[PDB]
């Protein structure tokens, strides 16, 4: 049973010091066992499990340039805990720099850093990562349901809920049997970009998850998030940097389909530092995004990098409003072509560590042309605390009118083109 | 074999009248090297950390340039913000650093190697830069300190005279004073009546045979297993801080405990009458210390799973086990009932499990076969076959088998006191270590 | 040869140009069973050879 | 204050209900505010039940008018503080020697 | 369970001591042609137990069967805890004085839940502004109601004395 | 009770310890240590501290039961910085009338 495993984890690695400190190092003995686990799943696919070191170098590269972690002879999971309670520790601190020898091709790694020896002492070191990974081994995980006990931990009390997530990527995707996908600025986790391949491995694999991210111990638990889901290796990529001042990719390629999730008003100083005004993207806005605002900064470099085919769904505080004429110009540019097609509000909270509620816009390059200002204040089942769950077929509704640009009371519709530049460009 | 002697070695006066302070330093560093030490001269300071990094090399098989060997002095091994406590913590608790290369792997050097003790090398060195000092030298750091008297400066005023740089003589555990008749040794304990020759200890024969003169006390103590297992093996570092050190009659019972385990798991001995054993320590002892370590040592021995320190409750489950969390970290209650107890069973890894025999024929009278029945278990009685030959201990042979079942008494019921229970004839068979 | 993953190779072919040792989903097209250890080329490196004649045949054209 | 917010379904809760006119007290720290149960409702969080044993000689919204023949020291909430003693013991005047006639 | 192991004032030697377990409530008589005697009457030599409770080896048992009573007076919440109770009381029966002032909190776990029950609940301090709601403090609001009453933290919820 | 202040000088005659977070009567008990037959203790408390159970209604007892405590003062909240709540200020003295002044 789901719940049953999820009650197993949500007590059984609580011990015995704040979250966010064993955060590392329960989520790094799970990615462990998912290595150990993946790699002798496909090894043994006849039933030879128990290995020796006769390794083959010639059959050794291949996964090294297939699944790019051949783990070892006898580095595994299932060796490691069964001959555990022993001296030493650093075993695992070699056999995470073997894992990473990996020089060729497509690297994506250098990546198990994070879990350590602290700790005190080394005994009581060696007895509680002995603890920690005996209770990995105490889980009845058996084939393929692994990653859900990942999603769950990554949602702590100290994010993204799984339905508004849903809601993005179903927004995002309709009628779109193309390539590629799917870019994401400012990832975080690898939540968002997730219900593609949730969905999309009905059809065809397109092309890789792309993304960018800033914090580096988030950076580690994405690229370790649409990993362990068996989701291939190639292309599914995220590389860190600040999408602003750093951006890449900018040779590859205009996109089809984005979702991102930016974080309300970060400061950036850039404007006018250098040349952003005379850049490749902020240059047809006619100017750049305020100091301290940098949510437009993040539509117009998501304007950048999409087709004529695609469409944008991004989210927003829903105070940027009007907010000057600085503000009132890039929405003056959003409108005066036909970029943005619809706007759609939800019910506050609806989110962990915020009170306001948020906007979502749906950009696309694709003409009729009027703007759907399509809101929902409820329902949106905002009851159940804090803000659980707009459930399935609850989202239908709100996919349902958005179809065909339908007009229906107690909730929104269609406006004028001249009625919106009549008022004064608001959401 | 053991420890603490059984057979008397030949002492003889080779004066060198003890009126010196130089003859007896030059017949102890003889005596030394006759038993196969190491002595090299180092009259500075800093060639002494020189040492360091190359006999430690030996010992953990990987090299330091000098730049780890910077990190590693400065932060691990001669920190200038730490005295003598935690450096004896350092020598008793956290001896392993978890070392980072500049090649960027994790490894654990170690101080004294307390597997295989034989690895450790030892040197002498002797006095440089107050009185005359000789100094054992254990793996590079400076251990045990001989000091030196005559016979004018008594034993008593001999600790009572003198109670960075240099901060590497703040290792030293011992202070071996003797002056050339009599010999006492102690640990880091400096009070002026309390820690006088009282609260030191002569060292001894098996039985009651005391050491008085230097020559018999370098033949028997000083072999290298004997100093290192009396450093390493049978010393606590109590968390009041203060560093206990057994006295040489706890220390034989202990390895007689140890070597009947060890001779009776070889010839593949349980449930025997004979496998047993029995000690008359009666009081003044610290029978908590002594039954402790015969515990603690039984645990890592890795012949045994589960060690049974069991006695019969009148305010002594509370009390001994407040003794066993005074030696800080691990004991496991057998507090307070039969229902826990079980999952004190089936937890591991703190070995030591105290409980009262009126919880274990609770549980032995009833819960229809236990499944901790086939795993090696030591008993540790308190009220011994000297003392009882009680219907939980039928009980046990009834449903136990591979036990090893010890015991204490404080006054044994001999047949010269045999007014309350038998003998020991069928139960623990023969005494093994006394003391009166 | 699985017929579908097949498609997709022929898909992936057309829209890449060309082809690599990546492509980490290779072995379960690869028709009944090459996961195994003793990996003898069985057939892995054949139907590789036959599929970069293929898109060599047909590069531009199809 | 207001005794009424919106709607809840009464049943397998533990509910308490409110049969024949008992009183209640609010609050922690309020001490002032007393209610008649009107019909029949919830017990919700702060309904700490004052009622009588007798029954021949009480009416007992006898002595829910009767509270108000004490605001007298019934009006200085002042500390933070309970008064279970207060309205425990004593006093009030009574028309005893007619009971229960 | 709640039980004893009484036996016996004779045999100080304990040369095979007897005497097992005994229930509650308790005879004199039947315990001693249990356990036997030392030709007078001198017994209860209680040496081992299982109580939720603490008590000294010279009890004598009427006390013990007084004790049980009120022991067995209460709800199995506060016996699940009396040891926690008994570190703000000092006996079981000033326990059995103030039994029912003691307010459980099985819902609430710590101390912001206790805070957020007292304000989002009860109203306490009064109506609560929806746009206010969340933007009040409750760890400092907890922190003045833990130092003004008397809260005591426990597996199953939190015991509340009050005055 | 890990010391032998069951025992001690100044503890002892109250019967009991302070409990073990509440270390107010503990400082009033050491205020009436240090004291003669002359002068006077004149010390703060938080209100809280009223009845708190038997084990400071025997403190409260012990105090009451000599002629130690004086006058009680009751001050308005919150008149501090960094608190909330009111203060109250025992005034203590080995000086007999005897009455309780509890001038609020």
């Amino acid at each position: 049973e789901l719940h049953r495993q999820i009650w197993q984890i949500a007590n059984d690695v609580r011990g015995s010091v704040d979250g966010w400190d064993f955060k590392q190092y329960v989520l790094g003995a799970l990615f462990y066992r998912f290595i150990s686990e993946n790699f002798s799943s496909y090894i043994e696919a006849t039933d030879d499990i128990k290995d020796d070191a006769i390794k083959t170098k010639g059959y050794f590269i291949y996964p090294s340039q297939l699944f790019c972690n051949v783990a070892a002879k006898a580095n595994t999971n299932d060796r490691l805990n069964a001959d555990l309670n022993s001296i030493f520790v650093a075993i695992e601190s070699s056999a995470y720099g073997y894992p990473s020898e990996a020089d060729i091709k497509g690297l994506f790694a250098d990546f198990d850093t994070t879990s350590n020896r602290l700790g005190n002492t080394v005994k009581d070191k060696n007895a509680r990562l002995a603890a920690v990974l005996k209770g990995v081994e105490g889980l009845k995980l058996g084939i393929d349901l692994f990653g859900d006990a990942y999603e769950f931990l990554i949602s702590n009390y100290a994010f993204t809920p799984q339905h508004v997530s849903k809601l993005i990527a179903q927004l995002a995707m309709h009628g779109q049997t193309h390539v590629n996908k799917i870019y994401d600025p400012a990832a975080g986790s690898g939540s968002l970009l997730l219900q593609a391949k949730k969905q999309f491995d009905n059809h065809i694999i397109e092309e890789g998850f792309f993304g960018q991210e800033i914090n580096h111990t988030t950076y580690n638990l994405a690229r370790m998030n649409m990993f362990l889901h068996n989701i291939n290796y190639d292309k599914f990529d995220i590389k860190l940097g600040n999408t602003l001042t750093e951006p890449h990719f900018r040779d590859e390629k205009p996109f089809d389909a984005i979702v991102s999730n930016p974080p309300y008003s970060v400061k950036w100083i850039g404007s006018d530092d250098p040349t952003l005004i005379n850049d490749e993207r902020f240059a047809p806005a006619g100017v750049l995004a305020p100091k301290s605002k940098a949510d437009f900064a993040f539509v117009l470099h998501a304007l950048n990098y999409l087709s004529a085919k695609g469409r944008a769904a991004i989210v927003c505080f829903p105070g940027i409003f009007y907010r000057g004429g600085a503000e009132q110009k890039i929405r003056q540019y959003l409108v005066d072509n036909n970029y943005v097609e619809t706007v759609i509000s939800l019910a506050p909270n609806l989110f962990f560590g915020t009170t306001i509620a948020v906007n979502i816009l749906v950009l696309s390059k694709h003409k009729t042309d009027t703007n759907v200002q399509f809101i929902d204040a409820s329902e949106l089942f905002k009851k159940e605390t804090n803000n659980n769950i707009l459930t399935d077929a609850h989202i239908e509704q709100i996919m349902q009118v958005f179809a065909s640009k339908e007009d229906v009371a107690h909730l929104a519709k269609s406006v004028a083109f001249e009625t919106v530049v009549a008022n004064d460009y608001n959401l | 074999n053991f420890i603490v002697l059984d057979k008397y070695i030949k002492a003889e006066p080779t004066g060198d009248s003890y009126q010196s302070e130089s003859d007896l330093e030059r017949e102890l560093i003889q005596d030394l090297r006759n038993q196969g030490y190491e002595f090299i001269s180092v009259k500075s300071q800093s060639a002494m950390l020189a040492n360091v990094r190359e006999q430690l090399q030996n010992l953990n098989g990987v090299v330091f340039n000098d730049s780890e060997w910077r990190r590693f002095t400065e932060q691990y091994l001669d920190n200038p913000s730490d005295g003598i406590l935690d450096k004896t913590r350092k020598i008793h608790i956290d001896y392993i650093c978890d070392f980072i290369f500049d090649d960027e792997r994790l490894e654990n050097i170690y101080l004294i190697d307390k597997k295989n003790l034989m690895r450790n090398k030892v040197q002498i060195i002797q006095q440089f830069e107050n009185r005359y000092d000789v100094t054992i030298l254990v793996n590079g750091l400076p251990l045990v300190q001989i000091e030196l008297k005559k016979r004018g400066v008594a034993i008593r005023e001999a600790f009572n005279q003198i109670h960075s740089e240099n901060s590497l003589f703040k290792y030293l555990q011992l202070f071996v004073i003797s002056n050339g008749t009599d010999t006492r040794y102690f640990a880091n304990t400096t009070k002026r009546d309390k820690n006088s020759f009282d609260f030191t200890m002569n060292w001894a024969k098996s039985d009651n045979t005391l050491i008085k003169d230097l020559k018999d006390f370098t033949a028997t103590c000083f072999q290298k297993h004997t100093l290192l297992n009396v450093l390493v093996n049978y010393s606590v570092f109590d968390s009041s801080q203060t560093l206990l050190v057994m006295r040489p009659y706890q220390i034989a019972a202990t390895e007689r405990i140890l070597w009947k385990i060890k001779s009776s798991f070889t010839a593949k001995n349980w449930s025997k009458p004979e496998s047993g054993g029995y000690i008359w320590h009666t009081t003044g002892s610290g029978k908590t210390l002594t039954s402790f370590k015969a515990a603690r040592l039984a645990t890592e021995l890795d012949f045994i799973d589960k060690v049974f320190f069991v006695v019969d409750r009148k305010d002594l489950d509370y009390q001994t086990m407040k003794e066993y969390q005074r030696f800080s970290p691990d004991s496991v209650n057998g507090s307070e009932n039969t229902a826990g107890l079980k999952r004190n069973l089936d937890k591991d890894d703190n070995k030591i499990i105290v409980t009262t025999i009126q919880k274990l024929n609770n549980l032995m009278k009833a819960e229809s076969d236990l499944p901790v029945y086939n795993q090696q278990v030591v008993f540790i009685f308190d009220e011994c076959h000297r003392s009882q030959f009680g219907e939980a201990q039928k009980n046990l042979k009834k449903k136990f088998k591979r036990y090893y079942q010890f015991g204490f008494t404080g006054t044994p019921i001999f047949p010269e006191n045999a007014l309350g229970s038998e003998t020991t004839a069928s139960v623990f068979g023969r005494e093994l270590h006394s003391y009166v | 040869l699985n017929e579908d993953a097949a498609k997709r190779y022929i898909r992936t072919s057309l829209k890449r140009e060309y082809a690599t040792e990546n492509g980490t989903e290779l072995n379960e097209t690869l028709p009944k069973l090459s996961p195994l250890n003793p990996q003898y080329k069985t057939k892995k490196q054949a139907v590789f050879q036959k599929i970069v004649s293929f898109i060599e045949k047909f590069k531009g054209v199809g | 204050g207001k005794t009424f917010i919106l709607g809840y379904t009464n049943e397998t809760h533990g509910i308490y209900q409110a049969s024949k006119a008992p009183v209640i007290i609010f609050d922690d720290f309020t001490t002032a505010n007393k209610w008649v149960d009107f019909d029949f409702k919830a017990k919700s969080s702060a309904m700490k039940m004052v009622t009588s044993c007798d029954d021949n000689k009480t009416l007992l919204k006898y002595v829910y008018y009767w509270l108000n023949t004490l605001p007298s020291e019934f009006a200085e909430g002042d500390h933070k503080r309970q008064w279970i003693s207060n309205y425990s013991q004593k006093k009030i005047p009574i028309p005893c020697p007619d009971n229960p006639e | 369970d709640m039980q004893v192991y009484i036996a016996n004032l004779g045999k100080y030697n304990e040369g095979e001591l007897v005497g097992a377990w005994f229930t509650f409530p308790i005879d004199f008589e039947e315990v001693k042609e249990k356990i036997g005697l030392n030709d007078e009457y001198e017994e209860y030599a209680i040496h081992d137990y299982e109580l939720p409770f603490t008590v000294d080896e010279y009890t004598s048992i009427g006390e013990l069967n007084r004790l049980w009573e009120m022991v067995s007076e209460l709800p199995e919440e506060l016996q699940s805890e009396l040891s926690a109770l008994l570190t703000h009381f000092s006996s079981i029966e000033e326990l059995s004085e103030h039994q029912e002032d003691i307010i459980i909190h099985s819902d609430c776990d710590d101390m912001y839940d206790v805070a957020r029950y007292y304000i989002e609940e009860t109203g306490a301090l009064g109506e609560v502004p929806a746009s206010l709601q969340n933007y009040i403090d409750y760890q400092a609001y907890g922190r003045d109601l833990d130092l003004s009453g008397t809260f005591i933290s426990t597996n199953h919820g939190i015991f509340e004395i009050v005055y």
